[PDB]
């Protein structure tokens, strides 16, 4: 898995157009490049040295939960590539752990704890993920897919009415997110604006893979008396002012 | 158009009745079949709570226009398959997508005629309740048009082919009209089976029993009276004529055009379809329903004496004359070498333009949004400047290609071989000689842009993206 | 050489090194080539940028045969004419070593400059 | 979504 | 050939005509305005009657909002989706109430084989020059042939 | 888990067949399937139970136990219970014991802060004001181990065992017990450092506007792996040696 | 995720979010299922879906749930969603909402607004002198990938 | 070749009624191919008399009774259309 976050990171800083890492020292401070990503479950394959071939007795490297830890990839990150002195934050959302990064991220670079931000998220398929997600159904059925005639490339089939269970995957995916002052200074494409980034939790139950409609409130307003439009909505409003 | 119809003269598609001497063409049901076709030409015809079941109704085939007839008229129907997979799926999921009217729905299901079990299973699933699995269905058409292309065989050679053949076509199919009676529980919503029959009963021969099958279906129409399943289900035998486009008369599809110069017409596929789906109009179900209906749209073609000898005199004419223009220009064209003795097309390249996101000009940015100029903090403004992942389908790049396109691209396609391995970049001495380009990693032999997305686009497409867990990537 | 001045070969564009190899392979006071060999070095190198600059199979190349680079100036601004993007885009790695190796192919009259600074630099600057 | 509960 | 391949569970139902028809809306608005699609098309036509096959109040408002604030000031090709896309909303309410309809108006195609120069045997379905509708493919079944007398 | 006697299992490839043992024909089903020609299964007809005969050159998993150096760990108090805290029986067998001392840092901790019922806090702030940005360096190591281990050895595991394991479960957990908000929630991991991450993400949050009230902090459990992985990074002091 | 409960819930969170702000009737957000072609990778989920909504407002183009073959029936009610099978290339997508629901109630959102409206709040000058930087960035980048 | 096959209708054409079509149409045609088959010379046909009936389902219940009497109707037509026409000769007889 850490090796697919610096493949992804050294690619997410080519699409910024940083061939080179420390070319954000030119512009902003060491302690204003950050690495806000993180992972669900992290190293499993660490977790598995640790937990099972240790057991076994197998060779395992003696810095194996190093490895396992969460943080680690992003401490590779930084050991291998920038070298920075920002802020470091590693999320857990467990399958939201890059929207999770992003608002981390964001809410870094807005306090102006960082300019840089390496937000994202990454997970690694291994046998004893995939066994405990079938233990809790999440995980579609090959067996019962192969007897309904569905072959490997459609079984992963979201809003159909014949969905039974998610497609298990692995790898990474980072995003190199900065200010826009900053993005402009640098002369690096600014691809996308984020506007928007929440987080939230559903309410009281005893399920925790129950989804829930907690972020719902992302829309939340008070419509007691609209007879009038707020003024603040209006954009020639706010100019004047 | 019924008055229209001239005078003395059999329409090409015309109704058939029952005499003492035999079938012969009635004016009245003709003129009722023809002025339900001008209806639907017209005005349209609809099929809303239809529950139809189709048989044979294979991609490029009439029951697939049958098929999109019937959706696109509201109809409800389950269409079997002998070759369940995930192209024919996708086929039928398109067919309903394009084509498949409100209320309508379709039912792709595996099916064997050829196999009692599958008959009756199969119309034990319509007829069973939704509570024990089935879809509690109650047919309002059958569309059996189920057949194995059987060739070459004569009387001296009705082999194992042709048995099964007959066993689609005739004894499974008799097979499934009869359950499809014992399932239904009122006499009040018949079944209209529409019986694909054939106007050439051994006319042609080396077809195996397929002349057997269709004179078979025949007896229906007089068992209608004999038997107690006229109220359960009404024949309708469609005699089809020339249809050009299936495989029964591909290889006459040349001559077509000779067989209408007489004055006879072949159908293409939607124009059967057309007519066959004529034959669910209500005027016709009424019709069924009080006695069996012959619809004859055979386009005129039982009026051709000989029409076998006939059709192997157009197609010896044609033969011979595309033989004769053929021998003369390959003799011409040696004699053109021998006299004068014995275009440079540019190979495409792939070109990785690894480009930032296109910037639009001040004039244009302003004219999208004039409003904003100077308004928000640059500073307080969070963008995203550069993004990558690995994944099943490769990077960003890749993933995209195939998530917006479904296909690599040249430039996707190299990407894909260049990170599962399969080319790698060589600048160098490549045995004895100086190449400079992509070569095959496994073989390390040179290897041209442009045949990468043809020697590894299918190694790449197998061995990426959701597939069977590979033990050489998870440790064994 | 490109616009901004001296550079390397991977900082020109694919007009920049066309337009270069006609200035030093092909005279404008005699209205000739250095040497036939120079002059199918350069019509490979049209060929590898028609190539990049082309997706589609089945097209017809400009330069049919080599002949029409006789008097490659009218012929290049043709080229070019066609592939704007080629005068955009900056020469590709891929191209940098066809470059280097049609610069250093046998049987033909070695080429007037010197593209790289490597080991064959002793190759380049004195053949 | 009171009437009250903003102003 | 005689082996069973019947099941239940490999059952495909197809039913979201409620989702396919925004799709194909959609995609033909978009064709409208990238200016791959044209009225006098007949599959235009075809379209557009599945469209109205599939027609609800909430396509018809689908397709009212995609159409009132289609911006007509960037081209030729929005003014004729703006337009065309009118129309077949006004179709679409006319036929709301009505019961769905197959209306085939493909182009009548014949049989055509030329023999070329080199004796290759070419088949092509041409468009018939006297038969354009299914309406003239009737009056033509209707009159039937010489041979028919 | 006596750190004295740490088990562990060592594999030998036999050098003589055992004799066969009886067991239900899924087991020995699945026997057959690993060994194959080194197993030999075979019906008992009179009861319907199968005998498994493993052979020469097959594969076993003999115990063994390692005098580990490591005997001395910052223990939570013998006899502490989350029962007396008033934590239900049903909670404690389903939740990781990592996520029964968040429970109770949890209520402690808003009782510290006079918040009797955790609802008062609607009485002032949104539903949406209320997050919890803690989190934990490892998370639940005894799910892990579970999955990992007794899973690995066939052992009665819960079915639901990977999520005590995330490390964001146990703010799962005090949500759905006690908090029932609709706020940020934003699990660190900083595997030492985590509560200060911790409080750092609560403190950008609430100055964000996003909440009004965090549960920030930090937790982590002691177990057999985790003291083992840090004797081998010889990140612990030597117990032997003190 | 190819879920009952999920993407039964997504659909109607998605549903009521715009009905309660007010999303005009006939207006739906088209619906992208990325998961359908990459499968669910836990963590890198809204990274993955995140590059898609960058490359989906850079591109214009709205990518189809390939493996839809029939949106389920509960799913007619969400007016304000639609569901494509099929890529479909619009003038320009303005902005993209990313939402993530992960184990524990990690409920997230994102949205996605495309740079054109970042450069607008640009003065001439700057936003040409930007361009020039990035062609210039981007020559370089080009030859170092 | 007939086997005795009733109150087989639509409903109940069972093994019976396969059989019976079998022996009646199937096997009656490969019986009559066969003899093609073993015929040397063009010189010496064989005369079928093939058992036509002239109730087609006119009575009913009679499995695949009828089914097979009709399709024997077909060397008929196929007399002509093959080349077995100088090795066979159809002599159709309808009885009564």
């Amino acid at each position: 898995i850490t090796l697919y976050v610096l493949v992804a990171t050294v690619e997410a800083l080519l699409s910024a157009g940083i061939t080179d890492p420390y070319e954000f020292y030119k512009y902003v401070h060491v302690s204003e490049v950050g690495n806000c990503s993180g992972s669900g479950m992290g190293g499993v394959s660490a977790l598995r040295g640790m937990f099972k071939d240790r057991y076994a007795d197998k060779p395992v490297q003696n810095d194996i939960l190093q490895e396992s830890f969460i943080n680690t990839m992003s401490a590779w990150v930084n050991m291998l590539l920038l070298s920075s002195s920002g802020p470091i934050k590693t999320p857990v959302g467990a399958c939201a752990t890059a929207v999770e990064s992003v608002d981390i991220g964001i809410e870094t670079i807005l306090s102006g704890k960082a300019k840089v931000v390496l937000v994202g998220g990454y997970d690694d398929f291994q046998e004893e993920g995939s066994y405990e997600f079938a233990n809790m159904n999440a995980t579609s059925n090959s067996i019962e897919e192969f007897k309904h005639g569905r072959t490997p490339k459609e079984m992963s089939r979201p809003t159909t009415t014949t969905r039974n269970g998610f497609m298990e995957a692995q790898g990474s995916g980072i995003q190199v997110i900065m200010t826009a002052d900053l993005a402009l200074k640098m002369g690096v494409p600014i691809h996308a604006v984020l506007a928007m980034t929440a987080t939230a939790t559903d309410k009281i139950g005893r399920s925790v893979p129950a989804p829930g409609k907690g972020i719902l409130t992302t829309a939340r307003e008070h419509h007691g008396n609209l007879k009038y439009p707020s003024p603040l909505l209006n954009i020639k409003y706010r100019k004047r002012q | 158009v019924s008055s229209t119809i001239p005078s003395q003269t059999i329409p090409f598609l015309h109704i058939q009745k029952k005499t003492k001497d035999g079938w012969e063409y009635n004016k009245k049901l003709s003129s009722l079949y023809l002025d339900g076709l001008e209806s639907a030409a017209i005005n349209g015809l609809t099929f809303k709570d239809k529950y139809v079941l189709v048989t044979g109704a294979g991609a490029g085939s009439i029951g697939a226009e049958i098929l999109q007839g019937l959706i696109s008229g509201g109809a409800k129907v389950i269409v079997t398959t002998s070759r369940f997979s995930k192209k024919v799926t996708e086929y039928y999921q398109n067919m309903y997508a394009r084509y498949g009217a409100a209320g309508s729905t379709l039912i792709v299901v595996p099916f064997n005629q050829g196999s009692k079990q599958d008959v009756d299973a199969l119309v034990q699933y319509i007829y069973d309740e939704p509570k024990k699995g089935g879809l509690g269905w109650d047919l309002d058409a059958i569309i059996p048009f189920a057949a194995i292309p059987e060739n070459g065989n004569g009387l001296d050679n009705i082999d194992s082919k042709s048995e099964f053949a007959h066993r689609i076509m005739l004894t499974n199919l008799l097979r499934l009209l009869g359950a499809v009676k014992s399932k239904k529980p009122t006499d009040t919503r018949p079944a209209q089976c529409i019986l694909p029959l054939s106007p050439n009963h051994g006319t042609f021969g080396f077809d195996g029993l397929y002349s057997e099958s269709k004179i078979s279906l025949e007896t229906l129409f007089n068992r209608w009276y004999s038997e107690d399943w006229g109220s359960k289900l009404t024949v309708c035998g469609a005699v089809i004529g020339w249809t050009r486009g299936t495989g029964l008369m591909s290889a006459n599809n040349i001559i077509a055009e000779g067989i209408e110069k007489l004055g006879v017409r072949t159908f293409s596929q939607k124009e059967m379809a057309f007519n066959i789906l004529g034959l669910l109009t209500p005027e016709i179900v009424q019709l069924c329903q009080e006695e069996p209906v012959m619809a004859d749209l055979n386009g005129g073609l039982q009026f051709i004496d000989n029409l076998k000898d006939f059709t192997s005199k157009l197609r010896t004419d044609l033969l011979e004359t595309a033989d004769i223009r053929r021998a003369v220009s390959i003799e011409s064209a040696i004699e053109q070498k021998v006299v004068n003795g014995d275009k440079v097309m540019v190979e495409p390249r792939a070109n990785m333009k690894f480009d930032f996101p296109t910037l639009k000009s001040y004039d244009e940015i302003k004219q999208i949004a004039p409003e904003l100029e100077g308004m928000l903090d640059l500073e307080n403004v969070v963008v995203v400047t550069g993004f990558a992942e690995v994944g099943p389908w490769g990077n960003s790049r890749t993933r995209w290609e195939m998530e917006a396109y479904g296909e690599f691209s040249l430039e996707g396609a190299i990407e894909m071989a260049w990170i599962m391995g399969f080319i790698k970049y060589h600048n160098g001495n490549l045995q004895g000689k100086p190449y400079s380009g992509w070569v095959d990693a496994k073989t390390q032999t040179p290897i041209d842009e442009k045949d990468i997305k043809s020697k590894y686009e299918e190694e790449i497409l197998e061995h990426s993206g959701i597939r069977l867990i590979e033990p050489e990537l998870f440790n064994g | 050489k490109n616009a901004n001045g001296v550079c390397d070969l991977q900082e020109m564009t694919y007009k920049e090194v066309a337009n270069r190899l006609v200035e030093l392979m092909y005279v404008k006071k005699s209205h000739r080539w250095i040497d036939v060999s120079l002059r199918n070095m350069y019509g490979d190198f049209l060929r590898r940028v028609e190539e990049r600059f082309t997706s589609s199979a089945g097209t017809v190349s400009l330069l049919q045969n080599f002949n029409q680079l006789n008097e490659p100036e009218q012929f290049t601004a043709d080229f070019f004419e066609k592939f704007p993007q080629a005068g955009k885009q900056l020469i590709s790695e891929e191209d940098c070593d066809y470059f280097l190796m049609l610069a250093a192919r046998p049987g033909q009259k070695p080429v007037p400059f010197v593209p790289v600074l490597d080991e064959r630099f002793e190759f380049f600057f004195k053949k | 979504q009171s009437n009250q509960s903003y102003v | 050939g005689i082996q069973p391949t019947f099941s239940a569970l490999k059952s495909r139902t197809y039913d979201s005509y409620w989702n396919w028809a925004r799709q194909d809306v959609l995609s033909m608005y978009f064709d409208i305005i990238f200016g791959k699609l044209t009225s006098v098309d007949r599959e235009t036509i075809n379209q557009c009657i599945q469209i109205m096959n599939r027609a609800n109040p909430t396509l018809i408002k689908f397709m009212q909002y995609h159409i009132d604030h289609c911006p007509e000031y960037k081209g030729e090709t929005y003014k004729l989706a703006k337009r065309l896309g009118q129309q077949l909303i006004d179709n679409c309410k006319q036929v709301l109430t009505e019961d769905p309809v197959y209306k085939d108006v493909s182009r009548i195609t014949g049989p055509k084989t030329k023999v070329s120069a080199k004796g290759n045997i070419e088949y092509e379905e041409t468009q018939k020059d006297s038969v354009r509708k299914f309406e003239q493919y009737v009056y033509e079944m209707a009159q039937g042939g010489a041979m028919t007398k | 888990y006596d750190p004295k006697k740490k088990q562990m299992i060592q594999e030998i490839v036999v050098q003589h067949d055992l004799e066969p043992f009886e067991c239900s024909k899924e087991t020995a089903e699945q026997y057959k399937h690993e060994h194959g020609e080194k197993c030999e299964i075979f019906e008992i007809e009179e009861s319907g139970e199968y005998t498994v005969r493993i052979l020469k050159g097959a594969t076993l998993y003999v115990p063994k136990a390692l005098r580990f150096d490591r005997l001395v760990a910052g223990q939570i108090p013998t006899g502490w219970d989350a029962r007396t805290y008033g934590i239900p029986e049903d909670t404690i067998s389903q939740v990781d014991p990592i996520t029964l001392y968040v429970l109770v840092a949890t209520v402690e901790a808003l009782l510290s802060a006079g918040i009797t019922d955790p609802y008062e806090f609607y009485k002032y702030v949104h539903v949406s004001e209320v997050g919890n940005c803690s989190g934990s360096g490892m998370g639940g190591v005894s799910a892990l181990r579970g999955m990992f281990k007794d899973r690995y050895a066939d052992k009665p595991v819960q079915n639901d065992i990977l999520q005590e394991s995330f490390i964001n479960t146990m703010s799962a957990w005090v949500n759905m017990l006690l908090l029932s908000s609709s706020g940020p929630i934003k699990t660190p991991v900083g595997a030492c450092a985590t509560a200060v991450e911790s409080v750092d993400i609560g403190i950008e949050t609430i100055l964000s506007g996003k909440a009004k009230v965090v549960l920030v902090g930090g937790y982590d459990d002691f177990q057999e792996e985790g003291s083992y992985e840090f004797a081998n990074m010889n990140a612990t002091s030597n117990s032997i040696e003190e | 995720t190819s879920t009952v409960a999920n993407d039964k819930n997504e659909s109607a969170t998605i549903n009521n979010m715009m009905k309660h702000l007010g999303r005009s009737e006939g207006n739906p957000v088209f619906g992208v299922f990325q998961k359908y072609l990459t499968g669910h990778p836990k963590g890198a989920a809204g990274a993955w879906m995140l590059n898609g909504a960058i490359q989906i407002l850079e591109s214009g183009l709205v990518p189809g749930n390939r493996n839809a073959d029939n949106v389920d029936k509960l799913l007619e009610q969400y007016e304000y969603v639609l569901y494509p099978s099929r890529s479909i290339q619009t003038d320009g997508i303005k902005a993209v909402s990313v939402t993530s629901f992960g184990f524990g109630q990690k409920g997230a959102q994102a949205v996605v607004v495309h740079p054109d409206y970042l450069f607008a709040v640009l003065d001439r000058s700057t936003y040409e002198e930007y361009a020039t930087k990035v062609s210039a960035r981007n020559k370089k980048t080009y030859r170092y990938m």
